[PDB]
């Protein structure tokens, strides 16, 4: 009597909560270094306590190699979900940087690339939107479920794994120059003809335009369409969360 | 007016303004409906909608007043009386029936 | 019930967790984060010093969490210190207005998914729900309010730099940083429309609403 | 609660379909130390009352065990204190 | 909370935003295409003579509108952080 | 505004609908949607008010009063019958 | 004297001007239907609406104050008196009825 | 917009294949389609209601009511049977 | 004055120049009212409204003083100057009434 | 076009192309199918599954045999992904239930 | 779109299958559905493809059952991992060969 196995309990619960604080780490809002790091560890430990006692308990001792390549699958793992739904966000801040790009809000990168003034203004505007957006759809819930749910898929216990797979993730590269090619799209290329316009202006007598005129006026009028363009983002938002979600739930496996 | 003061296709300074507009509109139908009923000639509909505290949970609820001018003589049945409360009341999210007050050109109270 | 020395042992045990009652139990989180996420947006990223406001966010708490308090303190903490209600009663006592104040601040789909993941069964009403599926739901509840509060309170911040770039950029001063403009202009702002006590009666009613 | 009496029976039913923890083994853990202690303090009282039977080796013998097991009490949360303050100052 | 609402606080934000900016935006273009169609008339091209004005017109801006924009935003900080409790999800 | 203008054209379109009903001449609906919440407690049920004008002595049947509440309640998320009133253009409550 | 009267004054309406005019016009309308009831000729509504204090334990409520011109010796009822009493209450957001006074004329209180 | 434009557009299309039907002269689709809640006790569910006006006496069999609940229910995604409301130009309740 | 004094609004309107002029129409259209009342011919009200605080020892309430010409030999009934508390005490949002002075041409005052 | 859009034209395209097949069989003149695929919420365990509801116009007398029921409802089901054939209604021009 | 190259290449597989299969001595038209799996946003789970074929015969041009195999063994390979099984055979009348 008074046994208390105590490495049972540990090896129950560490591995699930080393899965778990991984994608805590990574995974976009809960990432956040507004977050005490006391609050992520306690969300981390109990969803622990309320997961692992139905899993299947493993008996690989904590001092052994073993132990060392179960951390690195939990870390990849966690690290790979909370980075395919991070590039949802990188796809719409590189859209909205574009955007402000063609406003000409910030021309000294095209003199001075990378010289320490640079202000992607709406492209922390249309991520903070985002942001919003994701929390209003609950994709963090979908998130820490599907955590759960790849264990089913994936189990803590080595198992073997593929290739090509990580390539797929880091294939998801394309997705955000893609999507945000599109989001731009509708609003570049009027700015695009405003430009065009511009040059007809100085198709007329020479000088005496660009720099002057064409600032303030495409500074105002990328201003008023996008502010119209607002509402376009939602059914793109939805279109981005779907497609990281779908995307990981067939990697993964 | 009601929806067709909406439908002017009039800049709305502010949600406020919009609110004010809604308001108005539902003010509108109301009467519009109340005098459609054959004993009523005219309707005049007023609408208050409640406004919350800072830090107290106790909560209210909008009230309506309601004045009719009856055709010559057409007095309005005590069931009547109950379909006007229970139209106005219905229009108006959370508007406990109550809080209706229904009126007539003399200056009669109809309801409680 | 225990003896003496037990109930002894158990107190300074459970005197050791305040700091987790505090941050996963209490109103705390949702202050710290809109705190922290105002002080990011103002540019000032060391203006108020971490100690102040953390104690403004403890008296924040202690005056919120107030009523939580008293009812513990009348129903619980009173029959036990007068050796009427058992220790191993108290507890389970006091655990339920902290466990009420916790659910009516939480979200139905935070607690739909915490009571699937356990794979208990259907909770017909919330007098049927655990703590141990009320904690993570309060907990992710908190977080996203707290992060929504603060995703809404940066975005004036951000217009006042939208705007100074784009009047900056209007005269062809292209290399004038913006930030160092419109910082000053932020906390003309934010003293302004009362900067303080308007965050504060905001998050005081977030509470009790 | 009449509600409560439903809930149950409402879980009555779903075992008829379908058809202990760590706080728990610390509680029976309390549970039995301090009965071990409040046994060994009442044969004390009962020795000190005058009550035949009772002997004085019953009564010393029980004392040192109820004083061990206090000890290996008092260890055990000190360790598990120990562990709980490691495990919360972790970096994440 | 719904995602209409959250969009609508965008759009009525950067309206905001707009507004706030037009004036000056617009008096700056206006000085500069004066400016410009004078030196096309006068046969007279110096890139910098068109900055002179702009700035001075675009401070004359802050003078006479300055007020407006300053009650405007006020006013838009002060409901927001005065509804913040009420879209809380 | 979106979600006004909503309001408008399903109020619309189920007076459109009744009146197609024979008995009836004329239909006006009124709808009180009100503030959803996503917490665990808050909630509210919506109310509706309809008034028909009929045909000269075209008196609803009990079964027509019946078809008419369904209708309503099913047009309207979540709308409970119990909460649609029926009123003639006299200010007969069918219900 | 009209909801559309102040439905323009332009823009650059500090929200302050927004809410003076909404009391404006609700003085108006509430004027309008008082007048259509028969012994009344003309109505007059002012409206106090306090703007809200944190200084206080709790919310004060508002006030109003109704003039009415009857038709020549058109004295109004009991019955009429309490009827304005109940408009003018519920026409503002948390009226309570014992802040409505009613004058005529003449100054007579008939509240 | 999207959502609200999707429901005109499917209640057409199922309006469309019931007056398609024989003794249909013109059918009237009206779908609610809201947000449901969990551990709410008994929430509530998708419904629909479904005014037929017949050709001159073309009464419709009991499985034409059949047919047109399966239809409709099929169409509305988790769409229970039990919540489709069928009624005639006469307020008859079919269903 | 009074509701046409804020018509021509100047773009450069202060929070203080904005209560100001609301101050001023309200007294305008109060006095207006006052007039209509038979025996005056013409009214004057002064409005001091201030700060609010909260330290109970040194609360200063909203105050009004009213000035009245009566029409030849129009004295004012006890009830009319009730009447005319009432009317001034409501215009003004928290006026307590034994804070209305009322006072006739003469200088007699007419309230206490 | 939006993501929705992109879904809802493919929905309408496969509504299309199945009634097309099905009028294609010689005792159907005309066919109508409308289908309703569901929605994946964090608040659910098994996603509902897709229903699909067939009316098919027969050419004068032509009734559809036994067979000709059944090879109906297994086209519709193999054609959207996760159909259960017990969700395929099948009715004729005067609302007689075939399934 | 990515989700419109993956409609085109799902039609344009449909097409060409149908053809080969009318190339076939006995059969007039043929008309191919493919159901390819879908992805979740949450859960493991395949869902082996399905397809439906629905063939037109010659007038009295009966399909052999080795010819019935033929088209499975055709259809199934089309698609990657189509099960047999998956796979429903058709007449202009409604039987079932398959």
């Amino acid at each position: 009597v008074t046994s208390e196995q105590w490495l049972y309990w540990l090896h129950l619960y560490f591995w699930p909560l080393l899965r778990v604080l991984a994608l805590i780490s990574t995974a976009p809002i809960l990432s956040e270094r507004a977050i005490p790091k006391r609050v992520k560890l306690g969300l981390g430990i109990m969803i622990t306590l309320v997961i692992a006692p139905s899993l299947p308990a493993n008996d690989t001792p904590l001092f052994s190699i073993a132990a060392l390549w179960l951390a690195m699958q939990q870390i990849l793992i966690g690290i790979a979900l909370g980075f395919t739904m991070q590039f949802a966000f990188a796809a719409v801040r590189t859209a909205g940087e574009f955007i402000g790009l063609q406003m000409g809000l910030s021309f000294a990168t095209f003199v001075d690339p990378g010289s320490h003034l640079n202000m992607p203004v709406l492209a922390r505007i249309m991520d903070m939107l985002a942001m919003l957006l994701f929390l209003t759809f609950n994709g963090h819930l979908w998130l820490i479920s599907l955590l759960v749910d790849t264990f089913h898929t994936l189990p803590i216990g080595s198992n073997p794994v593929n290739s090509n797979a990580f390539m797929a993730l880091a294939r998801a590269g394309g997705l955000i120059f893609l999507n945000g090619l599109m989001l731009a799209l509708p609003v570049i290329t009027l700015l695009l003809t405003l430009n065009l316009a511009l040059g007809l202006l100085n198709r007329m007598a020479p000088q005496l335009s660009i720099f002057v005129i064409g600032f303030p006026l495409t500074l105002t009028v990328g201003i008023m369409l996008m502010a119209a363009l607002m509402p376009l983002i939602a059914p793109f938002c939805e279109h981005l969360f779907s497609e990281i979600f779908n995307l990981l739930a067939d990697i993964v496996s | 007016v009601g929806f067709e003061l909406l439908d002017q296709e009039k800049f709305g300074i502010s949600q406020f303004s919009e609110q004010v507009n809604y308001q108005r509109a539902l003010e509108g139908e109301l009467a519009r409906t109340i005098e459609t009923l054959g004993p009523v000639k005219s309707a005049r509909v007023h609408l208050a909608m409640p406004k919350p505290s800072l830090f107290v949970r106790e909560q209210k609820s909008p009230s309506a007043s309601v004045t009719v001018t009856l055709e010559p003589g057409r007095a309005l049945d005590e069931g009547q009386i109950s379909a006007v409360v229970h139209l106005v009341s219905s229009a108006v999210a959370g508007l406990p029936p109550g809080n209706v007050t229904l009126v007539d050109q003399s200056g009669h109270l109809l309801t409680q | 019930s225990w003896s003496l020395s037990v109930q002894t042992l158990v107190f300074i045990t459970s005197l050791t967790f305040l700091p987790a009652i505090l941050l996963m139990m209490t109103s705390f989180t949702r202050i710290i984060i809109v705190f922290g996420l105002l002080r990011n947006a103002l540019g000032t990223p060391s203006a108020p010093p971490n100690q102040v406001l953390l104690g403004l966010a403890l008296f924040l708490t202690f005056f919120i969490m107030s009523p939580v308090i008293d009812k513990i303190y009348v129903d619980a903490y009173q029959p036990f210190s007068e050796q009427k209600i058992s220790m191993q009663e108290a507890l389970d006592k006091g655990a339920q207005p902290l466990r009420a104040f916790m659910l009516r601040q939480t979200r139905e789909a935070d607690l739909a998914l915490f009571a699937r993941l356990a794979n208990s069964g259907p909770l017909q009403g919330p007098e049927a729900v655990p703590m141990r599926i009320l904690l993570p739901a309060y907990v992710t509840s908190e977080l996203k309010t707290a992060f929504q509060i603060g995703f809404t309170i940066f975005i004036p911040f951000l217009i006042i730099d939208l705007v100074i770039a784009s009047v900056l950029m209007a005269l062809g001063m292209m290399m004038v940083p913006p930030a160092t403009i419109a910082l000053p202009f932020k906390l003309m702002l934010f003293v302004l429309v009362d900067g303080w006590q308007l965050l504060m009666g905001s998050l005081a009613q977030s509470f009790y609403s | 609660a009449i509600q409560g009496i439903e809930g149950v029976i409402s879980q009555l039913q779903a075992t008829a379909m379908a058809a202990v923890s760590f706080a728990g083994q610390l509680h029976a853990a309390l549970d039995r130390i301090s009965d071990r202690q409040a046994a060994a303090r009442v044969q004390a009282e009962k020795f000190t009352l005058g009550e035949p039977g009772i002997a004085l080796n019953d009564v010393m013998a029980d004392m040192q065990k109820a004083s061990v097991s206090m000890q290996m009490g008092i260890q055990v949360r000190n360790k598990l204190v120990a562990a709980y303050q490691e495990v919360m100052s972790m970096q994440v | 909370m719904t995602p209409e609402s959250v969009m609508m606080m965008g759009t009525e934000a950067m309206k905001v935003a707009l507004a706030l900016a037009a004036p000056l935006l617009l008096v700056a273009l206006i000085t500069g295409l004066i400016i410009s169609i004078l030196q096309a008339a006068t046969q007279i091209n110096e890139m910098t003579l068109s900055f002179i004005p702009k700035i001075v017109a675009v401070f004359i801006a802050i003078i006479v509108a300055g007020p407006w924009m300053l009650n405007l935003l006020l006013d838009y900080v002060r409901t927001l952080f005065s509804n913040l409790p009420y879209i809380i999800g």
